[PDB]
Order: C-alpha cells, then structure tokens, then sequence
C-alpha cells in the first residue's frame, strides 16, 4: 500500500524556521507522473496547499506563501522535505504530504504532523471545580463541572473518579483565550450520588508535569 | 485565487437517506488541455482525507457505486445513494486546474435525530479563582438536538457580549446530540458589582429561550 | 462620343480627339469636384486632331474632359470616362484619408465624391484582421469633404474607423495609434439589449463573440465570472452607450500573473 508518513517539531517560536519531512513507500518519485503535495489544516478549519514538487524536479508554491516556503525531496530516500521560513500563529496546522502524480492530485495523504506556532511558555493549568449554585439539588439529576483555565500547551487529560466516572461526561474542546487554552468538562450523576459520594476531577498536563485531582464540594454561604 | 463555495455546511442525514453536497467554482475548472481538475475527499475526525472522485466523476479505487460526481464549468454535485455510518464526516471539493489549488471549506455529514431540548446548568467563579482575583461564570447547554443554538448572558438583566469563550463538541455517536460550554469571563470586580447572572439558550425547541440564572449572595 | 475615344493599351493612357484637320477648340481637364479659391488649372487652345496622353496613375473617376470650338460665347461639352473604370477607383481610395476633429466628429479627404459607409472596428493584439462591430453599431453613409458625427463616449487604441465603397473595404484608419497607443489587451464586451430586459453579455474573441457565462476552455469563457464582475464594478471603459446596446473593454492585466497546474 502507498504509506505517507510527516514529521517535525510539535511547538516552535515565531520567526523560527519550520523543517517538515514526508518519509513514503509504495511509491517512487524517480516513476514519471510522480508527484507530492504539501497541504496543512489549521484545527477545525479548511485546507490551504502549500507546495508541489513532481519526479523531474519542477516545484509551485502557494503564491501568498512563496517567499517562504521551499519543497525538495531525495528520492533515494524516499522523502520529500518542506521548509517554512520565518513561521508565526497563523503556520499553526496540521501538516500532510499527499502522493500527487499527475492524473490523480491528492490520491493518498498521510496521517499529518501537528505543528504549533505561539510565544507562549509552558504554563501550568488552574483547575476549578464546578459546583451548583449553594442549595440542595430538588432535581432526579445534578450537574457538576471542571473549569482548566489558562494552560499550553495543549493537551491536557481530564478525567472523573480515576476514569471509573465515565458515562453522562462531556470533555469540551480547548480554545485559545489569547495565547493559553481553557477546557471544560461536565459530567451528571443521579442527586443519590452527589454529594453523599464522592467525585472528583484528575487533570494531567504532562507539558509541566502537572497532575491536580479537584474534589467537587457543595458550595456554603456567601 | 480561486475559491470553491460548498453547500450546505452542515448536512443533517438519516441512514439509508440520499445526501447532495455542491460546490461551485469562482472561475471554470476546464484546464487548457481539455480536463477538469474537480476532485471531492471525505475526511473523518482524527483522520487525514480520502480520495472519492478525481476529474468530476470518476471513482476512486475501492470508492463505492453509491458515490457519483457530476458538473462541469463552475457547477458540480457530489451525490451519496444510501448513507451508512462509515460515510459520516466531512466532505470538501478541490481544485487543481489552477495555481495555488483550492479547497472548499467542506460539508459536515451528520446524523438525523428528533429535537432534544438542551439540559442548561448555570455555575458562579469557584473561591479558588476569586483568591485569584478572577470570575468565570459558566453555562453548560447538554444533549439538545439540532445542532443549532443561541446563548446568551445577562448581567442584571442586561445583555453581555464581551469575554464570553464557546466550546462545542461533535455530534455524539450513541444519542446523536450536541452539547456546548460557554463562559463569561469578567474580573473579580466586575463580578463583585452586579448580582444576577443569567444564561439564556434560544433552541428551536421552545418559543421563549431556556433560562438559568444566579443571584451572587448564596445560602 | 464619336469624337473622344480612349486607349489604356498603349501602357498609359490615351485620350484620342477624331476632329477634322481644320478643328480650332478649347480643351481643359479637371476634377468634378468643388474645390475653392482660384487655383491653376489644365487648359489648352488646340488645332485637332489630338492625342492627350496620361498616367494610369492620375486616372480618378470625375475626371472629366470639357471641349469647346474657338468661336465666340461657344457652348461647352462635358466627358466623363472614367465614372466605372476599376482602375480610377482603385487610384481613388489609395488618395483618401479619414481624419479627427473631435473625438465624434470624423473627415473625409478624396480627390472625388464617391457614396461611402463607415463603421468602427476592433483590432486584437495578436495580428488576426480588424473584426468591424456590426451588429450593434451601423454603416452609416459618409461623405467627402463633410463631418462624420459617431457617439464614441471614448477613444480607444484597438478601434480603427473602417471606410466601404460599393460594399468593399477601403480605409482602416487606427485612428487612436499614435495619440494612444499600442494595441491594450483587453476583452471587448457586447452587451445586446432589446424587448423584455434584454441585455445579452457576449465576448469579442479571435473566433467569434462568445456569450458569458460560457462553458468553453476559450480564455474569455473560462474567466466568464470575473468578466461580469469587472463590469459590474466598472473597472470596464464604456466606449459607446445606446437604447440598443452598449460595448466595454476590459482590461486583462490583472489576470496577467495567473497560471494553471501542470498535467
Ligand atoms: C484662346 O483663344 C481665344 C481667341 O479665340 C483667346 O481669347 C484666348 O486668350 C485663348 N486662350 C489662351 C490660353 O491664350
């Protein structure tokens, strides 16, 4: 089977110069026709092609990004290399190569290679628990909460009870408020579990080798 | 640039229902050696694109009968005869007659389910983030069905647009709904000077919005 | 008649006068023509018979012969001989000239008053022949010696004014050359209106006017979309405007740095 695997740092700074590699089998680029494309993908967003390089060596860039992007490939190898020079925020994608020959562009892509582009430095999350607002819960059921504010860079895992709470739970993806990441996650019990047992967030952010367990308690007067 | 303008953007489906996804070109397609360069890609969540249909109408290998393409110039159709579950994701329509090639911004294929009315959960700044001098005021809107809602704080009675941060997750693969987070982020003085706080979810299942609020002085 | 005979055989031309050896008469050659203030003419007292000869070069249809016997208050005969002679005609054209007073306002210069039509053209800057924008516009008649008024809203390069004679080309005058020149790679658009709305969107291409938006790999077709745009946002030049119709060149040089994927 064609095989299209991307490499490259996972963070860098702004102004720093991105080296990305497409290491590949199942295919030649020395077989006339042959082609690969760089593509990247900015999370949740659509795609933007970067650059084409074909087996004789002609290259096209992305006009917009043509002064700093440059494509090369080693065909003994079996890789194709793309550099972006003086990255910024908005070079935060994933990163993949396809097998483009030229019947077929875009016929085979690899997994990708996630890259992230920001000056901030490693910050630890603050983890908050959520309770409901103080009064007994009258309701069959009762929703808590786990607030991760201000972290990077991403991920962070969150469980519930060790992960032995893991149904009615909802872990919302992260977005950036400026240059650090908050997520939140709820999980609903019966008003019979909580607060008479036990419930807790765990937290890990392996970046800062952080790990915060938050218990959720009844909230008391103000 | 050419840009490829693909409807609709969320595709709501039932299994075993017939899909219909567009893309239109700004230019034509008809590259000078007679062909047109229209490709479509189904990409799955943590999953890189796949291939369907190169030239307009062609099928990939190993792509289904149940897939077919159709168009020519500016105008094409992606359509998909049966939908199963494995064909749930993203679809997005490319280009490469032109330099640079272009990609539209692609159709969320999505499942079909009866209206759920979200569960809305409203919660004050934790004591640990007041220590801090911050104030998050957050609102959980779970397990409503269409994806499709509205929220909205108040402060008071009064309407705040300013630091509010919206998370959404992806349809779920067992009850097919939607849920949502949204936080207010104020200042710890900000907070100490208002008393109510409101989170208001309009949702095409009720006329009048589905409210949750708190009064800052508790028990 | 029987006394004037011509022979263009002898490699010029001749103009044979069968009077008797006693004949005494006034000859004089001239251009049917108004010509103003008093200017030297061609005059000859004579003693026939006489052989005037003259270049197939000065030959112009209304050049006529006038004859009369030296008598006194003699009448004077008049000939025409070259009224539907193809070389007098040929020499005719080769000595017109369509010139400028305005930009709607157009001369014609001709040694005779010949009945003519004039049209504007539209020259590509690729070589190919001078296509003329009939239809929307008319052949209208011009006449020589008096002013030619066309609504021409703007002077362009590529339009030449196109003079035509018993329905045959004439004079291509690229009026707009020297003044705005060169040749400006732009799309000329043909808008046809008429009865219910009706406003038809064609392109002058190389091959014909092609109607947008079109399906063709035809460089105005395939770029149909932002043609229209163009226009709608007026980057286009209107050159002529009517209850009928309207012509706009729109300038190609923002698509100059556009190209295609390799296959
Ligand atoms: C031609 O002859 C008449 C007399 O018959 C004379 O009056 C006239 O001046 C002559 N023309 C020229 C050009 O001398």
């Amino acid at each position: 089977q064609v095989t299209l695997k991307e490499s490259g740092p996972g963070i860098l700074q702004p102004s720093q110069t991105l080296s990305l590699t497409c290491s590949f089998s199942g295919f030649s680029l020395s077989t006339s026709g042959m082609g690969v494309s760089w593509i990247r993908q900015p999370s949740g967003k659509g795609l933007e092609w970067l650059a084409h390089i074909y087996w004789d060596n002609d290259r096209y860039y992305n006009p917009s990004l043509k002064s700093r992007l440059t494509i090369s490939k080693d065909t003994f190898s079996n890789q194709v290399f793309l550099k972006i020079t003086n990255v910024d925020t908005a070079d935060t994608a994933t990163y993949y190569c396809a097998r483009s020959p030229m019947n077929t562009w875009g016929d085979y892509w690899g997994q990708g290679t996630s890259v992230t582009v920001s000056s901030a430095k490693t910050t630890a999350p603050s983890v908050y628990p959520l309770a409901p607002v103080c009064g007994d819960t009258t309701g069959s059921s009762v929703t808590l909460g786990c607030l991760v504010k201000g972290y990077f860079p991403e991920p962070v895992t969150l469980t519930w009870n060790s992960g032995s709470l893991s149904s009615g739970v909802h872990t919302f993806p992260a977005v950036l408020q400026s240059d650090l990441y908050t997520l939140s996650s709820s999980v609903t019990v019966t008003s019979s579990t909580w607060p008479s047992q036990s419930i807790t967030c765990n937290v890990a952010h392996p970046a800062s080798s952080t790990k915060v367990d938050k218990k959720i308690e009844p909230r008391g007067p103000t | 640039d050419v840009v490829m303008t693909q409807t609709p953007l969320s595709l709501p489906v039932s299994l075993g229902d017939q899909a219909s996804i567009s893309c239109r070109s700004s230019q034509s397609l008809v590259h000078s050696n007679g062909n047109t360069y229209l490709h479509w890609y189904l990409q799955k969540p943590g999953q890189s694109p796949k291939l369907l249909i190169y030239k307009v109408s062609n099928r990939f290998s190993g792509v289904p009968d149940r897939f077919s393409g159709s168009g020519s110039g500016t105008d094409f159709t992606l359509k998909i005869s049966r939908v199963e579950a494995e064909d749930l994701g993203i679809y997005f329509c490319s280009q490469n007659t032109h330099v640079p090639l272009t990609f539209g911004a692609g159709t969320k294929l999505e499942l079909k389910r009866a209206d759920a009315a979200p569960t809305v959960s409203i919660f004050p700044p934790s004591s640990e983030q007041l220590t801090s001098g911050g104030a998050s005021v957050v609102c959980f809107l779970n397990n409503f069905y269409p994806k499709d809602i509205n929220v909205k704080w108040k402060i008071d009675g009064s309407e705040r647009q300013n630091g509010v941060l919206n998370s959404w997750t992806d349809q779920d693969s067992k009850d097919s709904t939607y849920s949502m987070s949204s936080t207010l982020t104020l200042t710890k003085d900000e907070y100490e000077r208002h008393n109510s706080y409101t989170c208001e979810a309009t949702h095409k299942t009720s006329t009048s919005p589905i409210v949750k609020s708190f009064n800052r002085n508790e028990c | 008649l029987p006394w004037l005979n011509v022979s263009a055989d002898g490699d010029n031309v001749h103009l044979v006068l069968n009077v008797s050896e006693e004949q005494h008469f006034g000859l004089s050659l001239y251009w049917n023509q108004v010509q103003g203030p008093p200017k030297p003419r061609w005059h000859k007292n004579l003693t026939g018979p006489q052989i005037i000869t003259l270049q197939h070069t000065d030959l112009v249809p209304c050049l006529c012969i006038q004859v009369w016997p030296l008598e006194p208050d003699s009448v004077r005969t008049n000939i025409c001989p070259f009224r539907e002679d193809p070389r007098a005609h040929q020499n005719l054209w080769q000595a017109a000239r369509l010139r400028l007073l305005t930009l709607q306002s157009w001369l014609l210069d001709a040694p005779c008053s010949l009945p003519a039509e004039a049209a504007l053209c539209w020259r590509a800057p690729g070589g190919d022949p001078c296509q003329p924008l009939v239809p929307p516009l008319s052949w209208e008649q011009v006449t020589v010696d008096k002013v030619l008024e066309f609504p021409l809203l703007k002077g362009h390069p590529n339009l030449c004014v196109q003079v035509q004679s018993s329905e045959k080309l004439q004079l291509q005058e690229c009026l707009w050359a020297d003044s705005l020149g060169p040749l400006k790679d732009d799309v000329l658009l043909l808008e046809t209106r008429g009865p219910q709305d009706q406003r038809s969107l064609c392109a002058l291409e190389p091959s014909g006017c092609t109607s947008l938006p079109s399906k063709a790999s035809t460089r105005a077709a395939r770029l149909g979309e932002y043609l229209l745009q163009d226009l709608q946002s007026g980057q286009c030049l209107q050159l002529w405007d009517d209850d009928l119709g309207a012509l706009w060149a729109c300038p190609m040089d923002k698509y100059i740095h556009k190209r295609e994927f390799r296959h």
